[PDB]
RNA sequence: GCCGUUUAGGCGACGGAAGUUUGAGGCAAUAACAGGUCUGUGAUGCCCUUAGAUGUUCUGGGCCGCACGCGCGCUACACUGAUGUAUUCAACGAGUAUAUAGCCUUGGCCGACAGGCCCGGGUAAUCUUGGGAAAUUUCAUCGUGAUGGGGAUAGAUCAUUGCAAUUGUUGGUCUUCAACGAGGAAUGCCUAGUAAGCGCGAGUCAUCAGCUCGCGUUGACUACGUCCCUGCC
């Protein structure tokens, strides 16, 4: 437990459910515990690279949107800490963990290209779910009195539950629908 | 504790219990345009905090205590911003060198900060005792 | 259309004092949105609760400010 | 009861010139401090000619000028001048509310736009 | 916090204009027409009037030093250069025009340029654009 | 008095004082570092005046 | 010997300035005089960047072209004579050798 | 190591500053196009004009004119923000004829600003400049309201450049406070220190940068394919 996030929260206790989506959420493995979600890391120059990078900087890079926030990573980490404090406060669980279940809980896993139904891999799973996940919270933020980290934390907390109150779960839905409708 | 110099606490503190005490010390005259003036040209608004005029002095002989030969354009750029033209793209602008010269002389008037030869400001023995013994006043 | 009030009626203080302290998390969002006040008077409310000793702090900060119950 | 600034007309006319600068807006008083060259003044004798040896109270006879960046003074409100545009010299008697503007303020120099075809 | 008066008002009828009571009172004085955000600021400055208050919170004593200060900012000693009427071509007065009184002002003075057949003048009877623009493509 | 007339406009200043050192001309003139040369001119002479093309 | 000789060195080409600077180092050094240098300033770079168009019509392509200037101090302590009498082998075409007395 | 005809090469891995011929440029074949340029050239053939000139110069005006259409852009529509404090990190480059002084300006004084005055430094890793850039950071206010978002338009006024500022050169002060609440059909650019954001320098230049050519700061998403479209072979 030497290494934590923001130095308050700890890894080891972190269960990832799903077996396909293991090796690309970087949260268990000790080489994936880092104190902060800012690395500059280069996790483009190959094409599986971005699984090995830590799945909460992967969140924390989805919040520099749009072109107004781009760039803007120490106001992105800010509001990761300022969410995983309110996760822990309306959750009292650890924030690590309702942030992989939320992103377990809101990864389509088929979709229709072309109109064939296709089955998604497990690293477009959960780039899907992190961008459904800072798009909701970003559009919940939008003109209104909520802060993004408040409405992060609250679409964060509704997607791990599973609840369709998230806006993530209910375009999952949709997502995975269309590809039953035309399977 | 105590043996705190300045370039050991937090500035954002430092300033703060500085401005309290030059206001508390009562040497410092202000000017009749204390109210109406602002810090830059590029400034739309006056300050917000009625005890501006100690915060900007405590500021700035924090600076003349950190570095030497500060003149009046020096603290122009230092306190300059970024100014919003409108439909143009912004740029840079200076702020204004009669708030920086009356301050400075206010502080001269108190055995703070003096003149030096080579241009600027320097840092008195007695300005440099002073922000010392505030330095470690200031809760870590 | 907010129609957010700016200064308290003697029972929404009493609502303030009484049923704010039970929420979990002390945010001036929420208690914009629940009693109908503007963000300043939100705040201002917070500080007081924090004054009276009805509430904790578990995070302040210039962007958001973090508050929870004591009880 | 023309006035500019709280003076009258009188008073403007008898007033002395280093005080008419500082009634006249910034741009009149950088003119006038940084010295009027000879067509400026020149052009003022000559008015006074016109004015004086105008025969009775009739209006003084036109002066042209192709002086269009000149200050009006109020020496010159009998004064009928006219001001070439670049083709013409359009006649203007000169009226005291007009003390301080240049004489190409009242002087068109194209002539406005009345849109035909679309084309 | 604050709770409440029950002498808040919620529309206070100001300068023969509406003013929101339920808005901190400098931004609440840009409600008339002639007072901007640093006029008001002055005017509340020199008014010694709180402005961490809400138009409402005031009494009626608050704002009749307020009017004091914006329909004489000269003798509450608003110096000249902070006026939106400086040097009036007829009086040659400094003062601070306010309400349907800018609105009259700009009539007159659009009128002494509209009589001497001015070019600007001759702009503003045209309805085009008056500072020089192009008039090409915007502007339409 | 035509010398007075003639000429008499001020070339202090202008695009119309400054001409190409090589041809007179007054457009596209660079006045860096006191070439005085017109861009046509100073492409053609660059390799002459010492401007090596690197990047 | 007693004064102290600036020799400041400038040109448009690397190898004439280098090999110009090292025959004066080691003249100063058969002499026995002591020698601070060479000592490189960083070099400047001229630039100037415009349009390969004769005209306006076409892709706006840019040419970038410089000149890059490079300076040697050689900083010996001597008389004039020794210094006139080593600054007077050949000096290569385009480095400009100047000498300057100091206290 | 695996794949690959076990070749030529590709993928992955250790090590390594670097493994994407390391990144980015410069240069860049043959053959063309009635491509642009006679308004760069004291490069030019021919034709026209040549003293009441299509020469030259001076004055004034225009190139800016405004029912409208189109292209490149800048500023926004906001709280992942605006405003007011506090705070502190670049790089590329540029700079004088010293005449009282010319360019870059330091320091002192006056001035709310704008600016002015007075001593000086620097032909420059020496002085401007350790380039005291912004975004960012911190605290506070605002509180979802075209609102403290936005700043178009407009009035008054003061300064500066200039021989001259009106058809507002520009910079200030107070005031005025429009559309715009994310944009139809379309369509552009982009695969890593990249896009985007942010500012700086240079060229133009007496003054004027919403433009270009450079610079650094902050710094992603997505893909590691295909011939579906577009074009080329
Ligand atoms: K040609
Ligand atoms: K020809
Ligand atoms: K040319
Ligand atoms: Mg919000
Ligand atoms: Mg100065
Ligand atoms: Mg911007
Ligand atoms: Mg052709
Ligand atoms: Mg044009
Ligand atoms: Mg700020
Ligand atoms: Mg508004
Ligand atoms: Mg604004
Ligand atoms: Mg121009
Ligand atoms: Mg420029
Ligand atoms: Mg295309
Ligand atoms: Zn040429």
């Amino acid at each position: 437990g030497d290494v934590k996030l923001f130095n308050r929260w700890t890894f080891e206790d972190v269960q990832v459910s799903d077996i396909s989506l293991n090796d690309y959420l970087a949260v268990t493995s000790m080489k994936h515990y880092t104190f902060l979600p800012h690395s500059a890391g280069r996790y483009s120059a190959k094409r599986f690279r971005k699984a090995q990078c830590p799945i909460i900087e992967r969140l924390t890079n989805s919040l520099m949107m749009h072109g107004r926030n781009n760039g803007k990573k120490i106001m992105a980490v800010r509001i990761i800490k300022h969410t995983m404090e309110i996760i822990h406060l309306l959750t009292d669980a650890n924030p690590i963990q309702i942030i992989v279940d939320a992103i377990i809980n809101s990864g389509p896993r088929e979709d229709a290209t072309r109109r064939q139904a296709v089955d998604i891999s497990p690293l477009r799973r959960v780039n899907q779910a992190i961008y459904l996940l800072t798009t909701g919270a970003r559009e919940s933020a939008f003109r209104n009195v909520k802060t993004i980290a408040e409405c992060l934390a609250d679409e964060l907390i509704n997607a791990a539950k599973g609840s369709s109150n998230s806006y993530a779960i209910k375009k999952k839905d949709e997502i995975e629908r269309v590809a039953k409708a035309n399977r | 504790s105590t043996a705190r110099t300045v370039k050991d606490v937090n500035p954002h503190e430092f300033v703060k219990a500085y401005s309290a005490h030059l206001k508390r010390s009562g040497k410092m005259e202000l000017p009749e345009w204390v109210d109406i003036v602002k810090t830059a040209r590029f400034k739309e608004l006056p300050p917000s905090d009625a005890d501006w005029y100690y915060i900007r002095a405590a500021s700035m002989a924090r600076k003349i205590y950190l570095r030497q030969g500060i003149g009046i354009g020096g603290f122009q750029k230092i306190y300059g911003g970024r100014q919003r033209n409108g439909s143009r793209p912004p740029h840079f602008c200076k702020s204004s060198g009669a708030v920086s010269r009356n301050i400075l002389q206010e502080l001269q008037k108190m055995g703070i900060i003096d003149v030096d030869p080579k241009g600027g400001r320097l840092i008195t023995s007695q300005g440099r005792r002073d922000l010392d013994q505030v330095a470690g006043t200031v809760p870590a | 259309k907010v129609n957010n009030a700016v200064l308290f009626d003697q029972a929404t203080y009493d609502k303030l004092l009484t049923e704010v302290p039970k929420y979990k998390q002390i945010t001036p969002s929420v208690l914009s949105e629940r009693l109908r006040i503007n963000g300043s008077l939100a705040r201002r409310a917070i500080k007081d609760l924090m004054e009276r000793g009805l509430i904790r702090m578990v995070s302040i900060h210039s962007s958001q400010q973090i508050f929870t119950r004591a009880t | 009861k023309f006035s500019y600034r709280g003076v009258d007309l009188d008073a403007l006319l008898d007033m002395s010139t280093e005080d008419l600068v500082q009634l006249f807006p910034a741009r009149p008083r950088r003119r006038f401090s940084r010295g009027l060259k000879r067509k400026p003044m020149a052009l003022v004798k000559k008015l006074r000619k016109a004015k004086s040896e105008a025969p009775a109270g009739e209006k003084p006879e036109q002066v042209r000028t192709h002086l269009r960046n000149m200050i009006i003074m109020p020496e010159m409100i009998g004064s009928v001048v006219g001001i070439y545009n670049g083709k013409c010299f359009n006649q203007v008697e000169i009226k005291p509310e007009m003390i301080g503007h240049y004489l190409a303020e009242f002087s068109l120099s194209y002539k406005p736009v009345k849109h035909g075809r679309p084309g | 916090s604050l709770i409440a008066g029950e002498e808040f008002q919620h529309i206070l009828r100001v300068l023969n204009t509406n003013v929101d009571g339920k808005q901190k009172i400098m931004f609440a004085l840009t409600s008339i027409k002639g007072v901007g955000r640093r006029f008001s600021n002055i005017v509340c400055k020199k008014a010694d009037i709180d402005m961490n208050k809400r138009a409402g919170e005031l009494s009626a004593e608050e704002m009749d030093r307020l009017m004091a200060v914006v329909h004489n900012p000269r003798q509450f000693k608003v110096p000249d250069w902070f006026l939106n009427r400086k040097k009036d071509y007829k009086d040659g007065r400094f003062s601070q025009v306010v309400s349907n009184a800018v609105d009259m002002k700009l009539r007159d003075d659009l009128e002494r340029l509209k009589k001497i057949r001015n070019h600007r003048g001759l702009r503003h009877y045209w309805g085009v654009r008056v500072r020089g623009q192009h008039t090409k493509t915007t502007g339409r | 008095g035509h010398s007075n007339v003639w000429n008499s406009h001020p070339k202090n200043y202008g695009a119309g004082s400054r001409v190409c050192r090589v041809c007179g001309n007054s457009h596209g003139l660079i006045r860096k570092y006191g070439l005085m040369c017109c861009r046509q001119c100073f492409r053609s002479d660059a390799k002459d005046i010492g401007f090596i093309k690197y990047r | 010997v007693q004064h102290r000789i600036r020799i400041t060195l400038s040109s448009k080409s690397v190898k004439n300035l280098e090999k110009v600077c090292s025959d004066l180092v080691k003249g100063a050094k058969e002499k026995q005089l002591k020698v601070k240098g060479p000592v490189r300033m960083p070099t400047k770079v001229l630039n100037i960047t415009t349009r390969k168009s004769p005209c306006g019509e076409g892709t706006n392509t840019w040419d970038r072209f410089e000149m890059r200037v490079h300076k040697r101090v050689i900083d010996l302590v001597s008389s004039p004579d020794v210094v006139k009498q080593i600054t007077s082998i050949t000096i290569e075409p385009g480095v400009e050798v100047e000498v300057t007395i100091s206290d």
